[PDB]
């Protein structure tokens, strides 16, 4: 042309694991080119792992997957952060919202080319299960196409029934998104509603929006601009340990709750409502037990869910 | 003649599992086909790891390996042992027999045939794409020569239209001018099914592999499309008779419609050299050959009672029994969330239904509950519809907004393989005698709201355009999840203001449930404690008065009772029904109120499992009404 | 010769429908007309086909029906009682009454 891990691999994997500040190291790791902007890369760090999964008989299947939306002034590096977590995750799918088939996400029955036959094509998001799934240009989505991610971020699956073929696949994948607004900036006086052009409980599902945003601002000009001729001129950051100890994480770690998150928990809750919805206490949890993942551990303790409490916060902030 | 020796080995060795095996001494297989002799059934079922104990495997590898030259003597083996122990299954009112392996120790994948199994005895897996029509094979024929009038019979085709040879008992020559005796030959069912990878075993960029299993006998329909179904039976190869001397003219040589591959014309090998073939070459390609499938992915009472076993129906009368039973379902509806035991009562209710009635005039009385349930964000309207989803059979769950050309109702499609006009299927028309859970019921449209002015009254779906003309049948309950235009409840407007339907489509809902949370320091605690008692202890969080399946037995046991109206209930009823109108003032209230009361009282009635109806249901009943108007 | 297919009333929700072939005789021709819902009482024949065997690869035979009777049941819901081919039509002693 053109998994399997050794014990050391696995030596190695406990040694950097063992790592005073795990957190900030990979936050760089991820995006070398990126500057600044070290919370959304914390958010795409703890995405990256998502919080365990579970589905008991009663109550049914838990959701695990964390949603993100960036959005802000059109100029910024969305695309790019988009483009460096496709690679990092195992199995993904990069792919904009501009176009399309109203199904081209989902399965979509199809007439064979080579053969007068019948074949049914899977989409995007059936093709991402079990990963993190990135979608480019969210604003330009149809109308018609849009409700079909309402039944994936729903109850994450599919349905089909077409051509005498009635069918459910699955999803369980996790929806990083981008998106524009109207007009050249987002300015703060006006709320979020009318800049994105997106319908309310679309952006109440997501886990985690984070609103980008370019100030003039002299330090800052002069900061970015000095590295971006660095990078131009000629003359700590692991290059595939990520993928491994993602997969490990990923397919053999599942953390639990002890009494110290209840605790925490059930108080932060009852403080933020001193308008939060119930939809925020299940996005701390996940984030927490995500968090939990990582630093490699089996339980959850105060040091997650107050990271977790953190971000969800710094994300009301903005 | 020249026989065999493995042959006769592997049919007495058969013989000897059948008679011998007997391990649970209870003669499993003997008890097996005393079933089949009373039942009257004509396949056998023989498992894998009962015959992997027997010799050390070394008949069930013999068999494994070489199951498509041992199979006769398996049969002629079964014969012997039906004639010793049944003779009364030696003939018809003979049954050609079949027998059907499963439990196999390994599965195969579709991508993993290769030609060095063809004969074997395999099983795969895989998804249904597409199924044929239950054709009749020809099994075995009879013929008559045209001058002698002798009659042949019992002549085997393996794979085209055979005709014997050489004449029977006399001096008469003859090669060829048969008549088939078409009465006489031996028949049975064909089926050709289409299967294709699975999902998980598709890479990462692939275009799926497929292939063609044949199902033949019994085994008939017992794979649809769309599921996914795993085979077991014995991989062939089938060559192209075209080529083979059929005796019409039809074939006329290989008769095409579209341009075979350039690129393996030639690379085909293809053999010749017999005389059958004359200078053709003949080709080969595999299919499965199946035999057995399985899948991997009535309101009487009498019938009912004979089904359940001896403990279950003194659990069942147990159940009954205890005047409390009515509080404990309301409790046993969805363990998994806090609060809202109104919205619980409702979805009982509608569960249970209402009695179906038919008029000497033909009109037909309605019989479903409809239900709608409104609130401001986060109050867990969702989560009902999931566990209605998840519990109740034949229900189905859709949004508002569909991606489909038949969004809710129908739509009329050209055949993709015919030259008719079809009708696709509605989320509507998928949930008949079912539940459908429609949410985010406010950004319907236009031409699907007077689309449902005919589903939620008449039951039927009318439609009239230049393919087709059809009166389809959409006998279906509805459970609706609606919010509140403008984004928040107002404590002082009505439902009518609040909401953003018309009077028509509002008058057709059975019950209006307004469910609302509050902001105060005590019950916010209480709700968060309670949902995060879950996900450290995933199955001693919730703790009801009845399991799933109590509760799934008890529902379909009540729904056998069909209860009536006394004497003293019709007064009750026509006095409530005048008092409401009274407080109305007609604006609201219509007759499908009175109906609606109706089918609440009947609903309750069957909820206590009684076959009368007391005062006590109407205003039970009534009650309900009041609350949500 | 006309073909039936299955009324979308008998077919599950969401398969395809399933078609066969029926031959009318003389003094029933025209009797049943394109797009109307009928039901037909009959015998069921087979036949030996060269192009069937040919395409699926086995000796398989082809279906038809020689139409008996013809009843319609376009717009009729009283299918469910009634006795005869035709429930509008009338005998001597019905004129009378
Ligand atoms: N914070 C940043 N760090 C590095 N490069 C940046 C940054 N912000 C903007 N850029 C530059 O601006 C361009 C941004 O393009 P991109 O973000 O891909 O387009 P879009 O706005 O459609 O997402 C990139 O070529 C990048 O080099
Ligand atoms: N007992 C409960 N009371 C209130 N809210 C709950 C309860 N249990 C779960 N929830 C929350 O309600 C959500 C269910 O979604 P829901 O609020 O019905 O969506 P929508 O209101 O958009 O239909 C879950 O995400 C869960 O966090
Ligand atoms: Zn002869």
């Amino acid at each position: 042309k053109v998994r399997q891990i050794t014990d050391q691999d696995l030596a190695k994997i406990r040694e950097v694991a063992a790592r005073e500040d795990l957190y900030s190291l990979l936050a760089r790791s991820i995006a070398p080119s990126i500057y600044e902007l070290e919370d959304v890369k914390k958010g795409i760090l703890l995405q990256l792992f998502g919080g365990t999964n579970k589905t008991f008989t009663k109550g049914g299947r838990y959701r695990g997957d964390i949603n993100i939306l960036l959005c802000g002034d059109p100029s910024t590096s969305k695309s790019q952060i988009l483009q460096y977590v496709h690679k990092i995750t195992p199995r993904g799918v990069y792919t904009s919202g501009k176009g399309s088939s109203a199904v081209g996400l989902t399965a979509y029955i199809t007439r064979d080319v080579d053969t007068k036959q019948l074949v049914l094509e899977s989409g995007a998001l059936v093709l991402s299960d079990g990963g993190v799934c990135c979608i480019d240009e969210f604003d330009k989505m149809s109308d018609s196409t849009r409700s079909v991610l309402h039944e994936v971020m729903e109850q994450q699956t599919i349905s089909i029934a077409k051509a005498g073929i009635i069918t459910t696949l699955n999803a369980r994948s996790s929806i990083l998104a981008s998106a524009n607004p109207i007009g050249s900036r987002y300015n703060p006086n006006l709320p979020v509603t009318e800049n994105i052009d997106l319908p309310p409980p679309l952006l109440s599902r997501f886990d985690l929006v984070y609103l980008v945003l370019d100030k003039v601002d002299e330090k800052n000009d002069r900061e970015l601009a000095k590295h971006l001729t660095n990078l131009y001129l000629e003359d700590v950051l692991p290059v595939e340990f990520l993928t491994m100890y993602i997969s490990y994480a990923k397919e053999h770690i599942h953390p639990i709750i002890t009494e110290a998150a209840k605790t925490e928990l059930v108080r932060a809750y009852v403080g933020m409502r001193k308008t939060a919805t119930t939809r925020q206490l299940e996005s701390m949890i996940r984030l927490a037990e995500a968090h939990a993942k990582m630093k490699l551990k089996n339980v959850v303790e105060l040091e997650d869910v107050q990271e977790a409490v953190r971000l969800i916060r710094s994300a009301i902030k903005d | 003649k020249v026989d065999d020796v493995t042959g006769e080995k592997v049919r007495e060795a058969f013989e000897q599992f059948l008679e011998d095996f007997s391990v649970q001494v209870e003669k499993v297989y003997r008890a097996q086909i005393e079933f089949m002799k009373i039942y009257d059934l004509n396949t056998i079922y023989i498992d894998y790891q009962h015959l992997s104990m027997r010799e050390n495997g070394a008949l069930a590898m013999a068999i494994s390996e070489q199951y498509y030259r041992f199979l006769p003597f398996l049969q002629k083996g079964l014969r012997r042992v039906v004639r010793k122990y049944a003779p009364e299954l030696l003939n018809t009112s003979e049954r050609v027999f079949q027998i059907s392996f499963f439990n196999l120790p390994t599965v195969h994948r579709i991508r993993d045939i290769r030609s060095e199994k063809i004969g074997s005895l395999l099983s795969i897996s895989g998804t249904v794409t597409r199924t044929s029509e239950v054709r009749p094979e020809l099994y075995k024929a009879s013929f008559t020569c045209d001058m002698c009038r002798a009659i042949v019979d019992n002549v085997e085709q393996s794979f085209k239209y055979t005709e014997p040879t050489f004449c029977p008992n006399p001096s008469c020559e003859n090669r060829a001018f048969w008549t088939l005796n078409v009465t006489r030959s031996r028949f049975l069912d064909w089926q050709k099914v289409r299967i294709q990878e699975n999902a998980n075993e598709i890479p990462t960029g692939s275009m799926p592999r497929t292939l063609d299993v044949i199902l033949r006998g019994d085994s008939v329909e017992r794979a649809k499309p769309g599921d996914r179904c795993k085979f077991t039976g014995v991989e062939i190869v089938v060559p192209d008779v075209t080529q083979l001397g059929l005796p019409g003219v039809k074939p006329s040589s290989t008769l095409d419609t579209r341009g075979i591959s350039k690129t393996t014309e030639g690379l085909n090998s293809g053999v010749t050299g017999l005389r059958s073939l004359g200078v053709r070459d003949l080709t080969y390609k595999i299919s499965f050959l199946a035999c057995h499938v399985i899948s991997i992915g009535e309101r009487d009472q009498e019938v009912f009672l004979n089904s359940l076993s001896s403990d279950e129906i003194n659990e069942l009368k147990e159940m009954v029994k205890d005047e409390h039973i009515y509080d404990k379902l309301v409790r046993s509806i969805a363990p998994a969330v806090f609060g809202h035991e109104a919205v619980k009562k409702g979805i009982l209710l509608q569960m249970l239904g209402g009695v179906h009635k038919s008029t000497v005039e033909g009109i037909k009385l309605r019989g479903d509950i409809n239900i709608c349930v409104v609130g401001d964000p986060s109050t867990s309207k969702s989560q009902f519809l999931k566990y209605v989803v998840g519990f109740a059979p034949r229900s189905v769950y859709t949004s508002g907004k569909a991606s489909s050309a038949a969004g809710l109702t129908a739509a009329v499609v050209r055949d993709e393989e015919g030259g008719d006009y079809t009708i696709e299927a509605g989320a509507l028309m998928l949930a008949d005698n079912g539940i459908c859970c429609i949410d985010e019921f406010d950004k319907m449209d236009i031409s699907d709201q007077v689309a449902i002015h005919e589903a939620m009254e008449q039951q039927t779906i009318s439609i009239a355009k230049a393919g087709i003309h059809a009166t389809l049948n959409a006998r279906t309950s509805i459970l609706a999840a609606a919010n509140p235009v403008g984004g928040r409840y107002n404590r002082k407007l009505s439902l009518r203001g609040n909401l953003n339907m018309t009077a028509p489509i509002m008058s057709r809902f059975d019950l209006f449930f307004v469910i609302l949370d509050d902001c105060n320091e005590k019950i916010d605690t209480e709700l968060a404690s309670h949902i995060v008692d879950l996900h450290m202890k995933r199955d001693e969080a919730i703790e009801p008065p009845f399991s799933a399946e109590q509760l799934r037995r008890y529902i379909k046991y009540a729904r056998t009772f069909k209860p009536i109206l006394t004497k003293e209930a019709r007064s009750y009823l026509v006095e409530k029904y005048k008092e409401l109108r009274k407080d109305d003032a007609s604006y609201r209230i219509t007759v499908r109120q009175l109906e609606s009361m109706i089918r609440l009282s009947e609903a309750i009635a069957r909820a206590n499992c009684v076959d009368e109806i007391t005062p006590s249901f109407i205003a039970e009943a009534y009650d309900l009404l009041r609350q949500s108007i | 010769r006309v073909t039936l297919q299955e009324a979308p009333g008998t077919v599950p929700p969401g398969r395809l429908p399933r078609h066969r072939e029926v031959i009318l005789l003389a003094d029933l021709v025209d009797v049943s007309k394109p797009g109307e819902e009928v039901e037909v009482t009959g015998i069921y024949k087979n036949n030996y086909d060269g192009n069937l065997n040919a395409k699926n690869g086995f000796p398989v035979f082809a279906t038809i029906i020689e139409a008996n009777s013809i009843k319609r049941r376009e717009g009729n819901t009283a299918n469910e009682g009634e006795e005869g081919l035709d429930v509008f039509s009338w005998t001597e002693e019905e004129e009378r009454e």
